[PDB]
RNA sequence: UUGGCACCUCGAUGUCGGCUCAUCGCAUCCUGGGGCUGUAGUCGGUCCCAAGGGUUGGGCUGUUCGCCCAUUAAAGCGGUACGCGAGCUGGGUUCAGAACGUCGUGAGACAGUUCGGUCCCUAUCCGUCGCGGGCGCAGGAAAUUUGAGAGGAGCUGUCCUUAGUACGAGAGGACCGGGAUGGACGCACCGCUGGUGUACCAGUUGUUCUGCCAAGGGCAUCGCUGGGUAGCUAUGUGCGGACGGGAUAAGUGCUGAAAGCAUCUAAGCAUGAAGCCCCCCUCAAGAUGAGAUUUCCCAUUCCGCAAGGAAGUAAGAUCCCUGAAAGAUGAUCAGGUUGAUAGGUCUGAGGUGGAAGUGUGGCGACACAUGGAGCUGACAGAUACUAAUCGAUCGAGGACUUAAC
């Protein structure tokens, strides 16, 4: 996963 | 190179326009100092067409002044006021008809103005 | 100033109408060539009657360009249209009749027949 | 090796004995008057002092003045240094004219080239495009600026910046006409830097 | 620009006859093709003339087996033997990009004797 | 696009070296004073070599 | 590369493939120089020396890879967080929806497939690219410069001769040496070819205004359309990688002994590569090792007994102003009333294309003559008509030893 979506 | 003075084409010969023909009737204005370098030679050229006298002359220099009243209680209009007596002033003087003397900064935004006078 | 994937139309009696470059045959290289170049094209369209068929990757020497050719003189030269010569790997074409008038500057290299065939040389 | 320099007015065309047509730069450079000789014995090597455009004298210092009295000259706008001529061949107040220059030598052309003001990576180092579409917000940026590991840029990275001012030199170009009466050098192909600006004229290196 | 023009004036072709932009005429080229110098002729309706003393250029343009052919030369080349003009056109422009799309009648309505 | 460390207080004087403001171009009025910009009308008496022409 | 271990990070180290920018190592794809060949010549095979330069345009697939088309001198392998997301895109992986196949009673699951799916940051410091202000360089200045060092460039194809010669039964076919013409790249500049050119010229539509016709102005993307000066430009033009020196690598050797011979070596001499150090171009004395040449200004006044410190000034420069061949701003350059720096005026270049008014012909829309006319932004040459006024500020009195004077 580690996926980049930081809101 | 000439000056775009912070306006659109439009919005600079409008502007340019009014500075011309407010410059023709009250014979002594004061302007921001690019404002003046920009207004002079198109002054002197509308001098220049005021010179000769002609008729069409005449409509080349009613496309650029507006219509504003020159001289009160004689129904002069300006187009009528620089074949009249600027023209005749003028006879003589090859060019150079305005000159500009700076003054000091504005208060509001620091803009260094100038005064512009017919000579 | 022809290039790959441009179309031009072939001006000879080989059967073939209009034509696609594949490559430009000049060095590594270049991706424009002018006149007198030879290309590397295949044919899009032709005629039902002509030794040339469609889908046939062939060669060709352009002999006409809408862009301007410079000449040593300081004239210049330029058409309406890009016509090309099909030819048989050597510089001979396969038609035995060539349309439409010709660009003076096969003369410079060796390609003679093509303006022998030409009906005018400009 | 010989030399003459001056200012270029612009460039025109000239056909020349057959129907060819050539560019063509016009260069006044005459004339220049020999100021200063460079001795090896007294300054280390040899070289000749030529000054050319003189003034007037309100825009001349006294140094300025007292450095051509040895010449016996006006004080000039522009002095540099030709190296190496041939030793001596030239003495100091001597004027060097075009006549120097056949119209079918080769030479050397240096002067300083025209300025760009602060222009972006892809006119200064010409570098390619990104893409305007699909989805793309990179365009006329001058790149990645190296590897993460060295955690620096390497020097010589190639960035946006001052373009022009600098001393470029064309070279092998060829005299086409000379005019000894209107002291004018015509010169096939282009010449560095703006209108009357300092050109300076060399014979090349042959060969 | 006037020492461009002391320059150049030596070289000036004065013998030319003046023509409009918009008229058609004949130009006598010299070619070399080795060894005999055949002068053929290149009869069109000029599209332009574009200006600058000894760097004047006019373009004549012809239909020439059914592709159009636009030739461009200076005006003070000795290239050009002759030039006689056939008619005078009536234009309304001194450029006539318009007519190298207008085949055939098209032209020749425009391009009306004066 | 964030500061990594507070800048100290000589680092900061350092930078406002550069930031002071020049003296201006101020000469002698040669009709009242004192004083006079170069090449601007006076604002005192109004003058300009040599005549009031306000 | 696939792995093994789990040392560092789970109060975050963004992970594939592409775009942009590159740099480095040869275990070298080509180009350069060689040895052995079962190398007759061209083309080859293998092994050395060599990183200087260059190593492509597509069709398929998210793809790297791979296959194919067409070239090329070749389309080389790898490292740099499988280089690079505070430089860029999210097509695939890897959210929340919905299906197909399969498994599960079921909720649901699947390196099985498909459709769709929010990529934030105003740069503090070091780094890089440019531009300034100080102080130093034992007096203050204006110019011209040497070069310790550093950067840039470094690639090659095709054709003709030699010569259809050497070689080879033939087919085929040179090494070496000359001369042209190209590709890619780079540097300059518009004189041509074009592009653009929002204060240039003309045509034309709708509405409003100058009381009306005529003639014009405003707005409608610069209303639209056709051209276009200067400047900036490439796709345009000119030029470059040329000829060459020194020490060399792999190789080829000469004279020669250890070892009476032999021997490329242990001493002495060569020859030898697109490697190296120069010749080509550029920045360069903050090169604190601060260099060098030419030419000006001079050696005041007052305190401090010595060191030194204040005021005025010379040579010169600056503040302020007119501007661009320059330019974000500084800076640079041309100039400041014994002068053309800018604007105006006049005359021209170029551009546009035949102004207004009048007259003629026609019912009229319109055409013709006056007339290459009128108009013209930055392009030239003349001309002080206007503005660069008067003014002010900074700027040295030259330390001590040693040899001759």
């Amino acid at each position: 996963a580690a996926a980049a979506a930081a809101a | 190179s000439y000056r775009k003075l912070g306006r659109t084409s439009a919005q600079r010969k409008a502007m340019l326009r009014d500075l011309t023909t407010d410059l023709i009737i009250n014979e002594r204005i004061e302007t921001t100092e690019t404002r003046a370098k920009e207004l002079r030679s198109v002054v002197e050229k509308m001098i220049t067409l005021g010179k000769r006298g002609d008729l069409h002359a005449r409509r080349q220099a009613a496309a650029y002044i507006r219509n504003e009243v020159a001289n009160e209680e004689n129904n002069q209009d300006a187009l009528q006021k620089l074949f009249s007596d600027i023209a005749t002033r003028y006879e003589e003087r090859q060019g150079g008809y305005t000159r500009i003397m700076k003054l000091g900064p504005r208060r509001g935004d620091g803009a260094p103005m100038a005064i512009i006078e017919l000579v | 100033m022809i290039q790959q994937e441009t179309r031009l139309k072939v001006a000879d009696n080989s059967g073939a109408r209009e034509v696609l470059t594949i490559k430009v045959l000049g060095g590594s290289g270049r991706k424009t060539a002018n006149i007198g170049d030879v290309i590397v094209c295949t044919v899009k369209q032709a005629t039902p009657g002509g030794v040339v068929k469609k889908g046939e990757v062939v060669k060709a020497v352009i002999v006409r360009t809408k862009s301007g050719a410079r000449r040593s003189d300081g004239s210049y030269i330029s058409f309406d249209e890009n016509a090309c010569v099909i030819i048989r790997d050597d510089k001979s074409p396969r038609g035995t009749r060539i349309f439409g008038p010709v660009a003076r500057e096969l003369r410079e290299n060796n390609f003679m027949k093509i303006v022998s065939l030409a009906p005018e040389v400009i | 090796t010989k030399g003459i320099l001056g200012r270029k007015i612009g460039m025109t065309q000239v056909f020349a004995e057959n129907g060819d047509l050539i560019p063509v730069t016009v260069i006044e450079a005459a004339p220049n008057v020999v100021l200063q000789k460079k001795t090896a014995e007294n300054d280390g090597y040899e070289a000749i002092q030529l000054g050319f455009d003189d003034k007037r004298e309100k825009l001349s210092n006294k140094p300025e003045k007292g450095h051509v009295a040895k010449a016996e000259t006006a004080p000039k706008r522009f002095v540099k240094e030709l190296r190496g001529v041939e030793m001596d061949a030239y003495e100091v107040g001597q004027e060097v004219k075009v006549e120097i220059f056949s119209a079918g030598e080769i030479v050397d052309v240096t002067g300083v080239s025209k300025g760009k003001g602060f222009q972006g990576a892809i006119k200064r180092h010409g570098q390619s495009r990104g893409p305007m579409s699909h989805g793309s917000r990179y365009h006329r940026r001058p790149g990645s600026m190296g590897p993460v590991d060295p955690n620096r840029v390497f020097k010589g990275k190639l960035l946006p910046g001052r373009m022009g001012g600098e001393q470029i030199t064309v070279q092998n170009l060829e005299i086409v006409k000379v005019d000894a009466e209107r002291n004018l050098l015509l010169i096939k192909g282009n010449v560095p830097g703006a209108k009357k600006s300092l050109i300076t004229v060399k014979s090349a290196v042959k060969s | 620009q006037k020492l461009i023009e002391d320059i150049t004036k030596e070289q000036l072709r004065t013998d030319l006859p003046a023509f409009r932009p918009g008229d058609t005429l004949r130009v006598h080229v010299k070619v070399v093709e080795g060894n005999r110098e055949r002068i053929q002729i290149f009869e069109g309706v000029v599209i332009k003339r574009r200006g600058g003393g000894i760097s004047e250029t006019f373009t004549v343009r012809k239909i020439s087996y059914g592709v159009g052919v636009e030739r461009t030369f200076p005006v003070h080349t000795p290239k050009i033997a002759k030039i006689e003009v056939v008619r005078y056109g009536k234009v309304r422009r001194a450029k006539l990009y318009y007519l190298r799309e207008l085949r055939g009648k098209a032209a020749r309505i425009k391009e009306i004797r004066r | 696009a964030v500061p990594f460390r507070r800048t100290s207080k000589m680092k900061k004087r350092l930078r406002r070296t550069h930031f002071k403001l020049n003296v201006p171009g101020m000469t002698e009025c040669p009709s009242c004073g004192e004083m006079k910009l170069s090449h601007r009308v006076c604002k005192a008496c109004g003058s300009y070599n040599g005549k009031d022409i306000n």
